[PDB]
């Protein structure tokens, strides 16, 4: 969803 | 790091560091970052030489340097770089700006 980092 | 979380606030500055990447920029690094909606996602670069007001500077140590991120300037950061050893090095970082979307058009 947005980019590597996901939180 | 791997997924930092970083707040900064609308025309605040904001450095990166791309994980992999010694004092000095070995060799070549490509680096991509996703911001605004959909349509903002644009490739960082070692040499950016271009207008810093408007969007960011890059480090001769293959850094980014951010005079003022934007509200607009909000997504996340990533960087990829390829070390001699052939392992690559892989650097991702979330940034949030003071304002946040809701209802966007």
């Amino acid at each position: 969803d947005e980019f590597k980092a996901d939180e | 790091g791997s997924a930092q979380n970083i707040t900064a606030r609308i025309g605040e500055p904001l450095v990166l560091k791309c994980k992999g990447a010694p004092k000095k920029p070995p060799q070549r690094l490509e680096w991509k970052l996703n911001t605004g909606r959909t349509e903002a996602w644009k490739v960082l670069s070692p040499q950016g030489g271009g207008p810093w007001d408007s969007v960011a500077r890059v480090l001769p140590n293959g850094s980014l340097f951010l005079p003022a991120v934007g509200i607009q300037d909000e997504g996340i950061f990533r960087c990829q770089a390829m070390n001699r050893n052939g392992k690559e090095t892989k650097s991702n970082y979330r940034v949030r700006v003071y304002q946040i979307p809701g209802k966007p058009e």
